[PDB]
RNA sequence: GUCCAAAUACUUGACACAUGCUAAUCGAACGUUUAAUUUUGGCUCUUAAUUAAAAGUGGUGUACAGGUGAGUAUAAUAUUUUUUCGCUUAACUUAAAGUGAAGGCAAAUCCUUCAUAUUGCAAAAGGAUAUCUAUAUCCGCUUUAAGAGGAUGAGAAAAGUUUCAGAGAUAGGUAGUUGUUAAGGUCAUGGCUUAACAAGCCAAUAAUUCUCUUAGUCGAAGCUGAAAAGGCUGAUCGACCACAUUGGGAAUGAAAAAAUCC
RNA sequence: GAGUGCGUGCAAUAAGUUUGCUUUUCUGUUAUAAGUAAGUAGACAUAUAGGUUUAGAUGUUAUAAUAGGAUCCUUCGUAUG
């Protein structure tokens, strides 16, 4: 069905070393039938393979497969992925994650739960957001499921940051708001993103990802940045239309989000205990990271909704913002000078720049 | 059925049909066994009566 | 005695009915002068008109009796049809603060789902929402995100007759073998 | 309840003559009478038959008249048992070992069979205990490792 | 699978049936396990009757058919229709009232 | 030799066969491809889907129905009567409990395997349709306890029954074969099984074995006689047996009971 | 002299097949070994981070014993002489 995994673009030589190792011993063997794949890892057939090694009609050229000691010759998949990941400083380099995670999905390699959040961080800080959303869209092949609650909170963060970087320009904001809805529709509709781990995290938070106030607040941010610009008939229709979605989403977030409850109190108190789910939020360095856009959203949202003549919502949204701002200010007094969280929050909410 | 001995209504359309067909087979077996039993008794008496 | 059912919006006239049920029954669309002649004519009368073979006459009488009982095929419960083309749309709701019930309803092409009243929106049977903006169901071609249409096609409601691939279970090896022989001869002749 | 008792049912008695004896232990060939009806000729023909009768105490000599009974299964080809001696041959009846009554022969089967079941229930229980010990012994080596490994982790959380 | 079905007999253009209890996968006219009764499709007319009514003669052993129905016998569509009239089973089909 | 209806119609070469047909079906098991349709991404190519066709993987059925009479010479672990019984994981009725977790193929209700299921061995599979401003049903799957059915175990015990083709030759056959003791096995009985002893058991008028010739067997099923345990036939009807060019064979399955398979 | 759908002996023999001092291989528990691959369990630390490190309780790999099923040879074995 799909083309065989291949890597033909590597800027540094160390990168190629990590990929060629996995490709020839962890990904390529999977393309063999169940019969032959059991011969490579057998000592009884070592003597035979040395004479007539196995071959496959890959792109015409016949491949080769000799004996491979399962205990010694096999490489360490986590380390190799980490080495390959750190050695990525080019567009063509990060384009290999689509093939890398594909082969790992074929090899049934249970990668670290936190790996998804790491790939989204390094790949997005270099300007390769589309290569990520392409994998999330092509989940049937790359296996880049949105399992972790952090991966969803890490991805939505960058989507908002890319738009915020250019002062929320209409051309990109219109495109950025499409990507957010592309995810919220995938978490609900698409079934590839549903797994046992996600069933546990949702049970602790009592909110499904597509109805989690932490994620919905991202959709309310970009929306609030569309009505602020305008509030030419074709363009005037979109502005008036966005005012309906704002009051619609703003009225939905207040319902789910309880009263006077900050980010660390939204979910149940039993979720912040386990480290395999919803514990990154405890560290102030990470809290300020996801508490900046969600905070600025409520402020900018409560403002517009106040101009339209909605008293209740104005007081409601300001209630949450005051609760998150107070909690956010606390974390700002404990974060170490130089950490990413202190810089992001200082640039977004503080507006220093 | 346990759901029938408790006096509960049928779950769906099919459950009601099965309840009726099962009873039709329950009453038919009773009237069949008893009906055929009287035939044998009435037949054995005639033979013994005449043979006597 | 012979009650006649009212024409529905999806099946307004006879040519539409005979087209849906397929089986090449649209030949005799002219035999029936009106809609009331289809459900009135008898077996013997249809035999005099020319409705043959008997398989087509007995098959038409079946879909005839099946129409009186409201046992329509697919897309028969539609109400908002325009020139044999319908339009489906998704109607979202809020069953709970964390769930959403989506139903494939039938509304005019121009009007929006929420704008239509409760009694005007009709839920079509056999069509569901797989996901959040995809309409799944037989003969549901997509028009937009969350919008599909139903075009009146031939054989839409027909009961497909079985066929044999290459003579069935008994005479199958014999058919394939001869076909192969002809191909090889042609290739040798061509070379 | 668990012991199966013989039928202890009485059957017909036949008068015959011991044709052979002393060839096989506790067995004699007795010749009894019969009559088979021919349906074509409408005539009865003598149809004598010779069976292998069970002699428990070897108290029968070839030539004496005896009374046998069927339904006493003792071997593959033996289905008759001696009831009593009609007319002895050679020596009087009082100079031969007594013929056990059918009750004595039936009781031997019940007792012999009952004791057989006693060995089964005993050998069965021993086989179960001899196997449950080997099965529970694995739990010891398997539980000691788990308890020794599970206690190591718990002790590191205090 | 025990079935209560009709074994067709008679001559050309003169059908006469035989209600029987036979195995499903067996010839239609093979010797069955039992013969519950007979059935004549062509309706008759009373001898000295000019009203125009018609009736159908059906001989059936109800007591024997009930036992077989109670042990899992599956009557065909036609035999089921007859048993419904007798009151042993419920109608499988009904005329739509609407 | 005018007409009508019903019923019969290769009795011979089981000789050779042109052509069309006699077993297929389920999309509410499953994905694969090709078409348009609508969405992505990057500037025709490339994602993710919907829909319809066309070949397939799976489940059940081709173990029923229908045809023929070549071969086939019989007393057999065959058959009724009464007493006592046993087995049955498919399908059909009644009900209960359980229907979770991975891997392999493109995918699966297909293969492989795990957890759980009185004590310990021993199972399963999912698919589909509604309701509300997740819940409840539907068609299946696994196991267990019964009824029914059964082609079932060598069932057994007692007393009976079975007109076994024609012609010729053959006096030995039987080796766990016959019995005893002990033990196992079995619902129970039986060298059924094993160990150690004993030399027995069946038959003598052919038990046993062999050659030749001929034949599907049977029924008030057909014909016939006043009648005989009548005679003859063995078409149409029903039951049984065998075979599917000839010869030699195995597996699957609850069960070979196939026009299958080698 | 010609023929033979018969019986039978020997040789030979495809499918199939008894047996095991035949040859390979898979699976199952049982007892060990390893923890470098896969995993599965922790213990510490880091922060545009997610590293270091030990561990075998299920499980993976290896050896041995043992049970079983597939392959090769063997035996029997149509045609054929
Ligand atoms: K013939
Ligand atoms: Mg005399
Ligand atoms: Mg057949
Ligand atoms: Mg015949
Ligand atoms: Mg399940
Ligand atoms: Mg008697
Ligand atoms: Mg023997
Ligand atoms: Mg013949
Ligand atoms: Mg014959
Ligand atoms: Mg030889
Ligand atoms: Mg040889
Ligand atoms: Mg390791
Ligand atoms: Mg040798
Ligand atoms: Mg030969």
């Amino acid at each position: 069905t799909y083309p065989v995994v291949s890597f033909n673009k590597t800027s540094s030589p160390e990168l190629k070393e990590a990929l060629e190792t996995l490709r020839e011993k962890v990904i390529l063997p999977t393309y063999l039938p169940p019969e032959l794949r059991q011969k490579i890892f057998n000592k009884k057939y070592e003597k035979e393979l040395a004479h007539d090694p196995v071959t496959i009609q890959i792109d015409g050229q016949p491949q080769r497969f000799s004996y491979i000691n399962m205990l010694t010759d096999m490489p360490n998949t986590p380390k190799n992925i980490r080495a390959a990941l750190l050695s990525m400083k080019n567009g063509g380099d990060f384009a290999n994650l689509s093939g890398l995670l594909e082969g790992m999905h074929r090899a049934n390699r249970k990668l670290p739960y936190w790996l998804s959040a790491q790939i989204v961080r390094k790949a997005c800080k270099a300007g390769h957001l589309q290569l990520i959303l392409n994998m999330v869209r092509d989940v049937k092949r790359t296996g880049f499921t949105l399992e972790r609650h952090e991966t969803v909170n890490e991805l939505l963060f960058w989507i908002q940051r890319f738009a915020w970087k250019s002062d929320y320009s209409e051309p990109e904001t219109r495109k950025a708001l499409r990507e957010v809805q592309e995810i919220l529709d995938a978490l609900e509709g698409d079934e590839r993103h549903m797994s046992k781990d996600r069933k546990r995290q949702q049970a602790l938070t009592r909110f499904p990802y597509h109805r989690d106030p932490q994620f919905l607040a991202a959709r309310l941010n970009l929306t609030a940045e569309l009505a602020a610009r305008r509030a030419t008939s074709e363009q005037q229709l979109n502005s008036a239309n966005d005012v309906k979605n704002l009051v619609k989403y703003a009225e939905q977030l207040v319902r789910l989000w309880p009263a006077d409850k900050a980010l660390l109190d939204m979910y149940t108190d039993e979720a912040y205990v386990a480290r395999v789910d919803l514990r990154y939020l405890i560290k102030p360095q990470v809290h300020l990271r996801y508490a900046s856009f969600t905070l600025q959203a409520l402020k900018n949202a409560a403002k517009i909704v106040g101009q339209l003549g909605h008293g209740p919502l104005a007081a409601q949204l300001i209630n949450r913002a005051a609760a998150v701002e107070a909690e956010s200010q606390l974390a700002y007094a404990k974060v170490d000078d130089g950490m990413a969280g202190q810089k992001i929050y200082e640039m977004v909410v503080g507006g220093k720049k | 059925s346990a759901a029938e001995l408790a006096g509960l209504p049928p779950k769906s359309k099919q459950e009601s049909w099965r309840r009726k067909m099962a009873e039709a087979r329950r009453q038919s077996l009773e009237a069949g066994l008893q009906g055929l039993w009287q035939r044998k008794v009435k037949r054995d008496q005639k033979q013994a009566k005449e043979s006597k | 005695l012979p009650l006649i059912p009212k024409p529905t919006p999806f099946v307004p006239d006879v040519p539409t009915f005979l087209t849906l049920i397929g089986r090449d029954l649209k030949q005799h669309a002219d035999k029936f002068p009106t809609w009331e002649a289809l459900f009135t004519l008898t077996t013997d009368q249809l035999r005099e008109l020319g409705v043959e073979p008997p398989r087509a006459r007995r098959y038409l009488l079946r879909w005839r009796q099946r129409f009186r009982e409201g046992k329509f095929g697919i897309g028969g419960d539609l109400k908002h049809v325009e020139n044999g083309v319908a339009y489906l749309k998704i109607h979202e709701k809020e069953a709970s603060p964390t769930r959403t019930s989506r139903r494939v309803v039938n509304v005019p092409a121009n009007q929006h789902v929420e704008e239509v009243s409760e009694g005007e929106r009709v839920k079509v049977k056999g069509y569901k929402v797989k996901g959040v903006s995809t309409i799944v169901g037989p003969y549901a071609l997509p028009v937009q995100k969350g919008v599909a249409k139903l075009a009146v096609t031939e054989g839409m409601w027909e009961d497909k007759r079985g066929h044999k691939v290459d003579g069935g279970e008994r005479r199958r090896a014999e058919v394939r073998f001869k076909r192969g022989v002809a191909e090889r001869k042609a290739l040798r002749e061509k070379m | 309840a668990a012991a199966t008792k013989v039928s202890r049912k009485m059957f017909r008695e036949l008068h015959g003559v011991v044709v052979t004896s002393g060839l096989i232990d506790k067995t004699v060939k007795v010749r009894v009478g019969g009559q088979k009806f021919n349906k074509f000729l409408q005539k009865h023909f003598d149809d004598p038959k010779q069976y292998l009768v069970h002699d428990p105490n070897n108290s029968l000599r070839a030539g004496d008249v005896v009374a046998i009974m069927p339904g006493f299964i003792t071997s593959k080809s033996k289905r008759h048992v001696v009831k009593h001696i009609i007319a002895p041959a050679g020596t009087p009846i009082e100079e031969r070992p007594p013929i056990p009554s059918l009750d004595e022969l039936w009781d031997a089967k019940d007792a012999a069979k009952a004791a057989k079941k006693e060995r089964k229930v005993l050998r069965e229980k021993m086989q179960a205990a001899e196997e449950a010990i080997e099965l529970a012994e694995r739990m010891a080596r398997h539980a000691v490792r788990e308890i020794a490994m599970r206690e190591k982790i718990i002790s590191l959380q205090k | 699978v025990l079935k209560l079905r009709l074994a067709r007999f008679g001559r050309t253009n003169a059908p006469f049936y035989n209600i029987v209890v036979a195995h499903a996968r067996t010839a239609r006219n093979s010797k069955p396990l039992e013969v519950i009764g007979t059935y004549d499709p062509v309706p008759k007319k009373d001898t000295y009757d000019t009203t125009g009514k018609l009736h159908k003669d059906i001989k059936l052993d109800v007591t024997r058919a009930k036992y077989w129905i109670g042990v899992g016998a599956q009557p065909t569509d036609t035999v089921w229709r007859l048993l419904s009239l007798v009151g042993i089973l419920d109608p499988k089909y009904k005329k739509p009232q609407p």
